[PDB]
């Protein structure tokens, strides 16, 4: 589970 | 908890630790083994306040929160010169120079 | 038991022998007294605090404070004392 | 390919091993489970099991623990729109900004040597630019340039 900003 | 101290007299500084529940007299016993002076020839000070023998370090204001390993509390030390105890005298450390 | 460390200005610092063995340099030149004719007292006192700081918290560790005015001289001592 | 991009990645990898908070090949689950017990804002750099991703940064935000991938494109490092030449220049940037997404790095050894703590203070007050205006000899000046960051 990865994301950004 | 444990309290970390700096016992200073003239140009001598002793780094040591003790229990917050330990007494000032126990601290004098530590200095006796190091500087070869008996407890009846020693006087320990917090700033200008003379510490009582039967009071614990916590009761004297030395708490683990205010005397950390990286910031040990300063305890003044004076020895007995014949009749009386010499005046408290702690030689200050040097100061760093001004920033370039 | 205890060892005595003397600074350039003649200030005597008495610390536990096990604490002084942290420095590889001090460990190499010790039998009960070591003379540091090139390190001032305000730097050597800060190093002695680091010995207690390093040995106690070697295990969230509180930050070791370093004033900017002593950072240059303290770096020279740390590089020499190997710690 | 790409020319001097090889000279950059090989240089950062040496700095990745120099710093303490690089954990190399690390599972995403253990990275989030390790940081869940750490205070808010504690970040960490580790390898990424993906094929198109060199490194990942795992930070604990106020809401949850997130892992963000790091993109490298034409000699510039970016997080998953600000490009940076060095990876630790990217780390220092997000550490100094008011957003405080990153605050403290979880190092393998939490207690750093006195030389590193002094080095971090030297760079914080003078800067990597003034590193040559310092009255310090070559051995110490080179040590400051070995890892010139406030991190």
């Amino acid at each position: 589970e990865y994301s950004t900003v | 908890m444990d309290v970390f101290l700096m016992i200073r007299r003239h140009k001598t500084t002793i780094f040591t630790d003790a229990k917050e529940s330990s007494t000032v007299f126990e601290l004098k016993r530590i200095v006796e083994g190091i500087l070869k002076r008996p407890p009846d020839e020693q006087r320990l000070y917090k700033d200008d306040q003379l510490l009582d023998d039967g009071k614990t370090l916590g009761e004297c204001g030395f708490t683990s929160q205010t005397a950390r390993p990286q910031a040990p509390a300063t305890v003044g030390l004076a020895f007995r010169a014949d009749d009386t105890f010499e005046a408290l005298c702690i030689e200050p450390f040097s100061s760093p120079p001004e920033l370039p | 038991m205890y060892v005595k460390l003397i600074s350039s200005d003649g200030h005597e610092f008495i610390v536990k022998r096990e604490h002084a063995l942290t420095s590889g340099t001090i460990k190499a030149m010790l039998s009960n007294e070591v003379n540091f004719r090139e390190i001032p007292s305000h730097v050597l006192s800060k190093v002695c605090m680091y010995f207690t700081y390093k040995v106690r918290y070697t295990n969230e560790i509180p930050e070791f404070p370093i004033a900017p005015e002593i950072a240059l001289e303290l770096l020279m001592a740390a590089n020499f004392l190997d710690c | 390919r790409s020319h001097s991009d090889f000279t950059v990645i090989t240089k950062t990898s040496s700095m990745l091993d120099t710093c303490g908070f690089y954990w190399g090949p690390m599972d995403v689950n253990v990275a989030h489970d390790k940081l869940k017990s750490e205070p808010i804002g504690t970040f960490l750099i580790r390898d990424s099991k993906q094929k198109n991703c060199f490194f990942a940064i795992s930070v604990k935000t106020a809401r949850e623990t997130v892992s963000i991938r790091i993109k490298f494109h034409a000699g510039k490092f970016s997080l998953d729109k600000e490009l940076f030449s060095c990876l630790f220049q990217l780390v220092e940037h997000y550490m100094t900004s008011p957003k405080k997404m990153l605050v403290s790095p979880l190092r393998k050894v939490r207690l750093r040597p006195l030389q590193e703590l002094c080095r971090k203070s030297i760079l914080a007050t003078f800067g990597r630019q003034n590193l040559d205006s310092i009255p310090l000899n070559r051995v110490l000046k080179d040590y400051l340039k070995s890892f010139p960051f406030q991190i």
